[PDB]
C-alpha cells in the first residue's frame, strides 16, 4: 500500500529537490574537458609506432 | 623473439588445446530446451525421462548424452535471455490437455506456443510438443465439453476428436511451415516411450542438420 | 613395337566429331569448375566441403590440360612437343579422373555416414583429419600414376607420332584391369550407399518437406549420371579384352569401329568432368 | 489511500518535472558545439585478433593495467587474455555455462562471473595454490543476472533480471543495500570514476542514478521509448552514454538531467548492445547488433567510423583505463582489438 | 603448500641413485619443477628443469646428457634419475616449484631438500661485490651484484631475483624482477638497478634477517647464481 507508493512519492519528492545548473554550464564543462585532455587520449589524435605498445 | 615468454606460449597453448577438447566435447553432447507452464506437467516430464534459477539435467539413452535446460522457474523476461539458445538442438514444449477447464489456460499456453514458434531466434530449431495429462483430458471432456475454450468447435464430444482438433489448432500457429517441424506427440503411461519419441526427433533433426552442413539440405 | 603386338589404327572420323564436343565441354568447364573454385576460396572451411573442393581442383586440372588432347586430335596422331610434354600430361589426366572417381566415392561415403549414421565420430570430424586424409588420398593416386611417366617418348606409327598408352595390345597389362577396377568396385561403393540413403530416409521420413527429396533427386542424378558417364566406355573395353582374346595373334582382322568406338565414348569422361560442378557445387542453396 | 489521488499526484510531480527540465532547456549541445572542429574520419586496423572461444561471447571487461582483459561465453569459460601478446593466462571452469556478463576487479585479484544463473560469482586469481576456485557464491538474487561490476576488494555492485538492484559484501556475502526503484527487468550497469554512484538500466526505458552509500535514487531519465540496452559512465563522471534496442544513442548529464543529444541515422535500424566512452569521452563506440560496429563523436554526433571486422552480432565493447586500445567482443567467437 | 623430498644418503662414486620428491597442497601438474643443489661450502647451483606439459626439459652444462629429469602428474610426484655420479657431485639438493604467466612469481617455493655424500662457458656469471657485510639491528645495509650480460630484455623487464636463506632451513625467495615483492615477504624490502648494476636494500633490520643472500638471472637459461654474502649479527 505505502510501501511502494508512499516511498515512491517520498523518493521522487527528495529528487524534485536537489537544485540544478544551466545545461549551458555542462556543455562548457563537457568542452573544457575534453579539449583539456585532448592530447592525453591515443585514439583521437595519432600515437608514433615506438610509442604504440600493439606494433608489429 | 623470447625468453620466458616461451613457457607463457606453451601455457596458453596448452589451455587452447583443453578449450578443444572441452568444445569437442560439448558438441558431441546434445542440447534440448524445456519450455511450457504449469510445474506439475515439467516435472512429470523430467521425472519421465529414465537414465534457483535454471535446472539443469543430465541423462543418458541409447549411447547419447542429453541436456536439458529448465527455464520456467526463472521468472523473467523472454525477450532479454531467450537468444542464449540459439544452439539448442529441440525445444521440448509441454502443455496440459486438462488446462482448458482451468482459468484460459489454454489460451495463454497457445499464445506462449505462437510466441515461440515465431520468435526470430528460433526460425530455425524444431519443437517438439507434449500432451500432457492424457488421462485428465479424457475424463474432463467426458465431464465437461471441449467448446467452452473454443467458441469455433464444432465435432463429436470424444477423446480422439478432441485431441486431433487441439493437435490442428496447435501446429497451425507454426508460421513457417516449411522451414520448422513439429513433432507432436501424446505422453503415455509407461516409460522408455516418451524418451524413445525424443531420441527419434532428436535423430531427425541430427540428421537434417547433418544434411545441411553437407550442402544437401 | 612395345615389345608386344599394339593394333593402333587411323581413322578418317576423329576430326568430324571429336573437336566440336571437346570444344563444347571446354567452355562448359572452364567457366563452371573455375568459377565454383573461385567461389569456394572467396568463401568456414570445415571438413563438409574440403573434400569438394579437392575434387573442383581436380577437375580444373582435369580440363586444363585438355589443349594437349585438342591439338593431338584436331591434327589426327600428329604430336609435335616433346616426350616431357606427353608424359606429364597422360600422367595428369589419368591422376585427374583418379582423383575426380575417388573422390566421388569419398563424398558419397561421406553422405551415407552423415544420414544412415548420424551419431558417429567421422561426422564431426576435425579438419586437420580431412585435410590429412585428402593429402593420403591424393598421394595413392600419385604412386598409381607414377608408373606411366617413366615411359618413352611417343611412340612410333609409321610416320607421324602417337602416345595415348591405350591401343589395342594383346598384353593384358595391369593398368587397363585397374582402369576396370576404378569403374566396378567405385560404382558398387556408390550404389550401396545410395542405396542405404534411400531405406534409410524414406522409412522414417521424406513424406513432406520438399527440401529433402530437392536433394535425394539430385543424389540419384549424380548416380545416373556416374552409370551413364563411365558405363559405356568400360562395356566397349571388356569387348575390346574379349576381341583380344579370340583373335589378334593373328594379326587382327580389322578390329577397327570398336577402336573408333572406344576413343568417341571416352569424350563422356569429360562431359561429366564438365557437368560435375552444376550438379555438385553449383545444386547446393548453400 | 486510493490510486484516483496517488497517481494523480505523481502526475501532477511528473508535470513539474517536466516544465522544469524545459525552464532549464536553454541551448542544446548540437548548436553549441558547432565551434569546434569536426574530428574527422577515424581509421582502426585490428593489431591483434583473441580465437579460442567456441560458443557466443556476451561480455568482457578491462583491467586496470590495460594489458589484461577477461571475457566470457556461453560455452562456460573464462578466458584471461593477455592483449600484448595474445596469451591465455587462465582458463576458469564455469559450473553454468548460461553466463553473460563478466567483471574484473581493480586491485585485478577477483573476477567476477554470472549470467541466467542467480549467482555473481567470485574467483581468486592470486592464490597459493595456482588453481583458480570459487571465492563466494552470491545466490540472494531471484531473476537471472545481468551485470555485477566490482567496486573494491571486498564491494561489488549487482544489477539482476529483476526490478531490484543490491550491493553485496565479499566477506559476507549478504544484500548490503537493495535498490528497488526499477519497475522494470535492469539490463544495464556501470559505475562513477569515483565509486560513489552508478546508474543501472531497465526494460521501463528510463534510467536511475543510485547512491552506493545512501541507497535511494536521485535522478530519473526517461528519454528513450525502448528497452535500455546499454549505460555507460561519462569519463568526467558527470554524464553517461545509453544503448538501446530504439536504435539510438542518448547522452544525459546527471547535474542537469536533460538528453543532450540523439544520436541517430536512417541506415540504422537495429538495437545497441554495449556502449564505452575513450579517455577523454570525445569518441562515443556503440556495439549494434548488425555486423559491424560504429564510432560517435560525443558533441558533433558525427559517425567518425566504422569497424566492420565482425561477422555476427556485436555483444560487447570495452575501452581501456589507458586508452590506448578498444576491445570488441561480438557472437563470432573471436575478440579484436581496434586502435 | 609442501615439498618432501627422499633418498639421500651415501652414494659410491660411480653409481646411480634415484632421488625423488612429493609434491602437496598445490598442483603439481600445473607448476614447472627445478632442481638446485648446494656444494657444502659453496653456494647453489642450477642442475636441471621440466616445464609443466613435461616439454621443454633444460639441463645445465655440468650435468647435460649425464643428468635426465622426469615427472608423473596422476602421481603427483617428482623424480630425478641420475647416473654415473662424481666425486663433485656431492652437494645438498633442493625442489623448487615455478610458474611462468604475467605477474606470476616463480622460484617463490623451496623444498626442504635432502644430503647427499659421495665418498671420496658462454653463460651470465654473477659478480658479486662482497661476500661477508657486518650489520646490526636497526640499520640499512646495501648489497650489490654485477652480471656480464644486462638483463634488461626488449620487453622491459629485468630479470633479477633475490633470495634468502637462513641457517638451519631452505632458501626462500625475497624479490623478484627487482620490483615485486613475494607473498609474505616484510614490506621494508626493497630492490632496484639500472639493468646492468642492482642494488638490494634492507631498511629496518631485524633478527630474523640473518642469512644469506643470493642472487638470479633469468634472460638465458643456464642460469648461474651468487658468490653470496653473509650477514653476522
Ligand atoms: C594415359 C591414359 C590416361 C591411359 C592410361 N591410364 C592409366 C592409368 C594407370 C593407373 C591409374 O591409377 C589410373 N590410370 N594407364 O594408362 C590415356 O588414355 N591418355 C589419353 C586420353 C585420356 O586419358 O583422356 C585421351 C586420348 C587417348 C590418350
Amino acid at each position: 500500500s505505502i510501501a511502494q507508493a508512499r516511498k515512491l512519492v517520498e523518493q521522487l519528492k527528495m529528487e524534485a529537490n536537489i537544485d540544478r545548473i544551466k545545461v549551458s554550464k555542462a556543455a562548457a564543462d563537457l568542452m573544457a574537458y575534453c579539449e583539456a585532455h585532448a592530447k592525453e587520449d591515443p585514439l583521437l589524435t595519432p600515437v608514433p609506432a615506438s610509442e604504440n605498445p600493439f606494433r608489429e | 623473439l623470447s625468453a620466458e615468454d616461451k613457457a607463457a606460449v606453451e601455457r596458453s597453448k596448452m589451455i587452447d588445446r583443453n578449450l578443444r577438447e572441452d568444445g569437442e566435447k560439448a558438441a558431441r553432447e546434445v542440447k534440448l530446451l524445456l519450455l511450457g507452464a504449469g510445474e506439475s506437467g515439467k516435472s512429470t516430464i523430467v521425472k519421465q525421462m529414465k537414465i534457483t534459477g535454471i535446472v539443469e539435467t543430465h541423462f543418458t539413452f541409447k549411447d547419447l548424452h542429453f541436456k536439458m535446460f529448465d527455464v520456467g522457474a526463472q521468472r523473467s523476461e523472454r525477450k532479454k535471455w531467450i537468444h542464449c539458445f540459439e544452439g539448442v538442438t529441440a525445444i521440448i514444449f509441454c502443455v496440459a490437455l486438462s488446462d482448458y477447464d482451468l482459468v484460459n489456460r489454454m489460451h495463454e499456453s497457445m499464445k506462449l506456443f505462437d510466441s515461440i514458434c515465431n520468435n526470430k531466434w528460433f526460425t530455425d530449431t524444431s519443437i517438439i510438443l507434449f500432451l500432457n495429462k492424457k488421462d485428465l483430458f479424457e475424463e474432463k471432456i467426458k465431464k465437461s465439453p471441449l467448446t467452452i475454450c473454443y467458441p469455433e468447435y464444432a465435432g463429436s464430444n470424444t477423446y480422439e476428436e478432441a485431441a486431433a482438433y487441439i493437435q490442428c489448432q496447435f501446429e497451425d500457429l507454426n508460421k513457417r511451415k516449411d522451414t520448422k517441424e513439429i513433432y507432436t506427440h501424446f505422453t503415455c503411461s509407461t516409460d522408455t516411450k516418451n524418451v524413445q519419441f525424443v531420441f527419434d526427433a532428436v535423430t531427425d533433426v541430427i540428421i537434417k542438420n547433418n544434411l545441411k552442413d553437407c550442402g544437401l539440405f | 613395337i612395345d615389345k608386344k603386338n599394339c593394333c593402333v589404327f587411323r581413322d578418317d572420323f576423329i576430326v568430324k566429331v571429336l573437336p566440336p564436343v571437346l570444344g563444347l565441354e571446354f567452355i562448359f568447364g572452364l567457366l563452371g569448375n573455375g568459377l565454383a573454385l573461385w567461389i569456394f576460396c572467396f568463401h568456414s572451411w570445415k571438413s563438409s566441403r574440403i573434400f569438394l573442393f579437392n575434387l573442383a581442383v581436380a577437375d580444373f586440372l582435369l580440363i586444363i590440360c585438355l589443349p594437349f588432347l585438342m591439338d593431338n586430335y584436331v591434327r589426327r596422331w600428329d604430336w609435335k612437343f616433346g616426350d616431357i610434354p606427353c608424359r606429364l600430361m597422360l600422367f595428369m589426366l589419368a591422376m585427374n579422373r583418379q582423383g575426380s572417381i575417388i573422390f566421388l566415392t569419398v563424398v558419397a561415403v561421406d553422405r551415407y555416414f552423415r544420414v544412415v549414421h548420424p551419431h558417429h565420430a567421422l561426422n564431426k570430424i576435425s579438419n586437420r583429419t580431412a585435410a590429412i586424409i585428402s593429402c593420403l588420398l591424393w598421394g595413392i593416386t600419385i604412386g598409381l600414376t607414377v608408373h606411366l611417366l617413366k615411359k618413352k617418348m611417343p611412340i612410333q606409327n609409321g610416320g607421324a607420332n602417337l602416345c595415348s598408352s591405350f591401343s589395342i595390345c594383346h598384353t593384358f597389362q595391369w593398368h587397363e584391369a585397374m582402369f576396370l577396377l576404378e569403374f566396378f568396385l567405385p560404382l558398387g561403393i556408390i550404389l550401396f550407399c545410395s542405396a542405404r540413403i534411400i531405406w534409410s530416409l524414406r522409412q522414417r521420413q521424406m513424406d513432406r518437406h520438399a527440401k529433402i527429396k530437392r536433394a535425394i533427386t539430385f543424389i540419384m542424378v549424380v548416380a545416373i549420371v556416374f552409370v551413364i558417364c563411365f558405363l559405356p566406355s568400360v562395356v566397349v573395353r571388356i569387348r575390346i579384352f574379349w576381341l583380344l582374346h579370340t583373335s589378334g595373334t593373328q594379326n587382327c582382322e580389322v578390329y577397327r569401329s570398336v577402336d573408333l568406338a572406344f576413343f568417341i565414348t571416352l569424350s563422356f569422361t569429360y562431359m561429366n568432368s564438365m557437368l560435375d560442378p552444376v550438379v555438385y557445387y553449383f545444386s547446393s542453396p548453400s | 489511500s486510493e490510486l484516483d489521488q496517488l497517481r494523480q499526484e505523481a502526475e501532477q510531480l511528473k508535470n513539474q518535472i517536466r516544465d522544469a527540465r524545459k525552464a532549464c532547456a536553454d541551448a542544446t549541445l548540437s548548436q553549441i558545439t558547432n565551434n569546434i572542429d569536426p574530428v574527422g574520419r577515424i581509421q582502426m586496423r585490428t593489431r591483434r585478433t583473441l580465437r579460442g572461444h567456441l560458443a557466443k561471447i556476451y561480455a568482457m571487461h578491462w583491467g586496470t593495467d590495460s594489458r589484461l582483459l577477461v571475457s566470457a561465453s556461453q560455452d562456460g569459460k573464462l578466458i584471461i587474455w593477455d592483449s600484448y601478446t595474445t596469451n591465455k593466462v587462465h582458463a576458469i571452469p564455469l559450473r553454468s555455462s548460461w553466463v553473460m556478463t563478466c567483471a574484473y576487479a581493480p586491485s585485478g585479484n577477483y573476477v567476477a562471473c554470472g549470467g541466467l544463473d542467480n549467482i555473481c560469482s567470485i574467483y581468486n586469481l592470486k592464490t597459493r595454490e595456482g588453481n583458480v576456485r570459487v571465492s563466494r557464491e552470491l545466490a540472494g538474487h531471484t531473476g537471472y543476472l545481468s551485470c555485477c561490476r566490482f567496486l573494491d576488494d571486498n564491494q561489488i555492485v549487482t544489477s539482476s533480471g529483476d526490478t531490484t538492484c543490491a550491493l553485496w559484501d565479499i566477506e559476507t556475502g549478504q544484500q548490503t543495500t537493495t535498490f528497488t526503484g526499477h519497475t522494470g527487468d535492469v539490463m544495464s550497469l556501470s559505475l562513477a570514476p569515483d565509486t560513489r554512484l552508478f546508474v543501472s538500466g531497465a526494460c521501463d526505458a528510463s534510467a536511475k542514478l543510485w547512491d552506493v552509500r545512501e541507497g535511494m535514487c536521485r535522478q530519473t531519465f526517461t528519454g528513450h521509448e525502448s528497452d535500455i540496452n546499454a549505460i555507460c559512465f561519462f569519463p568526467n563522471g558527470n554524464a553517461f552514454a545509453t544503448g538501446s534496442d530504439d536504435a539510438t544513442c542518448r547522452l544525459f548529464d546527471l547535474r542537469a538531467d536533460q538528453e543532450l543529444m540523439t544520436y541517430s541515422h536512417d541506415n540504422i535500424i537495429c538495437g545497441i548492445t554495449s556502449v564505452s566512452f575513450s579517455k577523454s569521452g570525445r569518441l562515443l563506440l556503440a556495439g549494434y547488433d548488425d555486423f559491424n560496429c560504429n564510432v560517435w563523436d560525443a558533441l558533433k554526433a558525427d559517425r567518425a567510423g566504422v569497424l566492420a571486422g565482425h561477422d555476427n552480432r556485436v555483444s560487447c565493447l570495452g575501452v581501456t583505463d589507458d586508452g590506448m586500445a578498444v576491445a570488441t567482443g561480438s557472437w563470432d567467437s573471436f575478440l579484436k582489438i581496434w586502435n | 603448500v609442501q615439498l618432501v623430498e627422499s633418498g639421500g644418503g651415501l652414494v659410491q662414486p660411480g653409481g646411480s641413485r634415484k632421488l625423488s620428491c612429493s609434491a602437496s597442497g598445490f598442483a603439481f601438474s600445473s607448476f614447472g619443477m627445478h632442481w638446485v643443489r648446494q656444494a657444502p661450502e659453496k653456494g647453489l647451483e642450477w642442475v636441471a628443469y621440466i616445464s609443466s606439459g613435461s616439454g621443454t626439459i633444460y639441463y645445465a652444462d655440468t650435468v647435460k646428457g649425464r643428468f635426465t629429469i622426469s615427472r608423473d602428474d596422476p602421481k603427483n610426484t617428482l623424480f630425478l634419475q641420475m647416473t654415473s655420479l662424481r666425486s663433485e657431485d656431492t652437494a645438498m639438493y633442493y625442489c623448487v616449484r615455478s610458474i611462468y604467466y604475467y605477474g606470476s612469481s616463480p622460484f617463490d617455493f623451496w623444498g626442504q631438500g635432502t644430503t647427499l655424500t659421495v665418498s671420496a662457458s658462454a653463460d651470465i656469471v654473477m659478480t658479486q661485490a662482497t661476500s661477508s657485510v657486518p650489520v646490526t639491528p636497526g640499520e640499512s645495509v646495501s648489497i650489490s651484484c654485477r652480471s656480464s650480460k644486462s638483463l634488461l630484455h626488449s620487453n622491459g623487464n629485468t630479470y633479477l631475483y633475490w633470495f634468502l636463506q637462513r641457517p638451519g632451513q631452505s632458501p626462500q625467495l625475497l624479490i623478484y624482477r627487482m620490483s615485486n615483492l613475494a607473498s609474505g615477504v616484510p614490506d621494508r624490502f626493497s630492490g632496484s638497478g639500472s639493468g646492468t648494476a642492482f642494488t638490494l636494500t634492507i631498511s629496518r633490520l631485524e633478527a630474523e634477517d640473518v642469512g644469506v643472500y643470493y642472487c638470479m638471472q633469468h634472460l638465458e637459461y643456464p642460469l648461474t647464481f651468487g658468490a653470496g654474502t653473509k650477514l653476522e649479527l
